């Protein structure tokens, strides 16, 4: 089936947020929906499950007062409400299903893509996008490297494609680094034939959903 | 609570070799219904965890038979008989037997491939950025193995410090390599006060260190 | 003590055959027997698939058991459920 999780959230300390896991392509009422927490570069924790058929639940006692699971049978959608948010509640949150009839005793058989929750008082901010131009200084053999510096945004995440998804071959988009400013920055590069730099145009497409921003930057040789 | 300890934390393995990961629980994990809900998950880079094995030894649909799970009491093992490139990522054992349910710390599988020297590139800051008062000079190290590498910045033969940040990608399944970006961040004034900007790279695959550089203008 | 609600469902219909699943739900305590029978005789373990005996989230438990049969033989099969003294036998809908 499908398990569509909502986009990343920026939320203030002390506030709450309601995460959604909209699903299709399977009998929703025959599934235990679990929610799991992962801080980037760390392991996972199990928060709770709710059986969609009954609305009954089990809670990790650590998240007793933190999380509240609900289910809407009509829309085939699961919800987790997290409340009284602190910085330690900043993490990726996954919904996962136990296909109780299809593969019984397998708890997290199918997963959503994850919703990144950032708990911070800082405002949203869209990135500035600068070219990393190809040149003799960025040419090794017959191939050249070119790219985009996506700078000064908050919070995570940002997504980068090249030529509207037509270019994926040779691409590396680096993990963002938190600058001392409190804003993120990342680079996205692509290796191409040196002889292509004349005719073939290259454009990075940056999308930052938390600030409702799309930037397209053409990258020409210097 | 049931504590879940994995061995090793990082697992270098050559293509086609046998890899195996241990998962040790602090007490028994037989659910009162007499099943043992030990599960193994693989998190590939940039993806959510995927189920490989459930109830100790049951291979999930789609999972190749090279993946195998076993063990009992407090001692459980996942084995991969012929490690392909797409197997890289972080492996987690999980117990769903006693509340609260708990994961192991994770085991990072890396493909141990032949030494690959990086292709080194340098990028000057754009005109668009310099108008706003900052200069970012970016150095790229592309498609190398192993992960270990040193990037040194130099501005007129003077070693830099405290004014750069690094980022390394996860291992690419396509060729078992890494790539690294190093950003030198200066003010426009400081940037325009010097001529020669150089990125110096040290890595196993390079006979001697490689320098890429440019002159401002 | 709470007795289970037994419910048989028909699925995976093709080539004159069907899969029949006997669900048992909303029961307490955990201990239960559930098995398909042909002519009152319990089927082999290797001819049936079992759901794990797991909690509802309301303090009660649920399980299931399923098997493949031919259309025309429904009257021949029954789901036997036993739970805390009491027991019952449940037909296949046609």
């Amino acid at each position: 089936g499908q398990m569509q999780q909502s986009g990343a959230e920026l939320v203030k300390p002390g506030a709450s947020v309601k995460l959604s896991c909209k699903t299709s392509g399977f009998t929703f009422s025959d599934n235990y929906i679990s929610w799991l927490k992962q801080k980037p570069g760390q392991s996972l924790e199990w928060i709770a499950w709710i059986y969609a058929g009954t609305g009954g639940s089990s809670y990790n006692q650590k998240f007793r007062d933190k999380a509240q699971l609900t289910v809407d049978t009509s829309s085939r959608t699961a919800y987790m409400q997290l409340s009284s948010l602190t910085t330690e509640d900043s993490a990726i949150y996954y919904c996962a299903r136990h296909d109780y009839y299809g593969t019984s005793g397998a708890w997290f058989a199918y997963w959503g893509r994850g919703t990144l929750v950032t708990v911070s008082a800082a405002s949203t901010k869209g990135p500035s996008v600068f070219p990393l131009a190809p040149s003799s200084k960025s040419t090794s053999g017959g191939t050249a490297a070119l790219g985009c510096l996506v700078k000064d945004y908050f919070p995570e995440p940002v997504t980068v494609s090249w030529n509207s998804g037509a270019l994926t071959s040779g691409v590396h988009t680096f993990p963002a680094v938190l600058q001392s400013s409190g804003l993120y920055s990342l680079s996205s590069v692509v290796t191409v034939p040196s002889s292509s730099l004349g005719t073939q145009t290259y454009i990075c497409n940056v999308n930052h959903k938390p600030s409702n921003t799309k930037v397209d930057k053409k990258v020409e040789p210097k | 609570d049931v504590l879940m300890t994995q061995t090793p934390l990082s697992l270098p393995v050559s293509l086609g070799d046998q890899a195996s990961i241990s998962c040790r629980s602090s007490q028994h994990i037989v659910h009162s219904n007499e099943n043992t809900y030990l599960e193994w998950y693989l998190q590939k880079p940039g993806q959510s965890p995927k189920l490989l094995i459930y109830k100790v030894s049951n291979r999930f649909s789609g999972v190749p038979d090279r993946f195998s799970g076993s063990g009992s009491g407090t001692d459980f093992t996942l084995k991969i008989s012929r490690v392909e490139a797409e197997d890289l990522g972080v492996y987690y054992c999980f117990q769903g037997s006693h509340v609260p349910w708990t994961f192991g710390g994770g085991t990072k599988l890396e493909i141990k491939r032949t030494v690959a020297a990086p292709s080194v590139f340098i990028f000057p800051p754009s005109d668009e950025q310099l108008k706003s008062g900052t200069a970012s000079v970016v150095c790229l190290l592309n498609n190398f193995y192993p992960r270990e590498a040193k990037v040194q910045w130099k501005v007129d033969n003077a070693l830099q410090s405290g004014n750069s940040q690094e980022s390394v990608t996860e291992q690419d399944s396509k060729d078992s390599t890494y790539s690294l970006s190093s950003t030198l961040t200066l003010s426009k004034a400081d940037y325009e006060k010097h001529k020669v900007y150089a990125c110096e790279v040290t890595h196993q695959g390079l006979s001697s260190p490689v320098t890429k550089s440019f002159n401002r203008g | 003590t709470v007795p289970p609600m037994v419910n048989v469902t028909r699925s995976e219909a093709s080539e004159g055959n069907i899969t029949v699943t006997c669900r048992a739900s909303s029961f307490y305590p955990r201990n239960i027997i559930l098995t398909w029978r042909q002519d009152g005789v319990s089927l082999s373990h290797d001819t049936q698939q079992w759901g794990d005996v797991l909690p509802d989230g309301n303090g009660t438990y649920q399980t299931w058991v399923a098997t493949r049969i031919s259309r025309g033989e429904e009257q021949r099969f029954t789901c036997y459920m036993e739970h805390s003294g009491n027991h019952s036998t449940h037909p296949v809908p046609s």
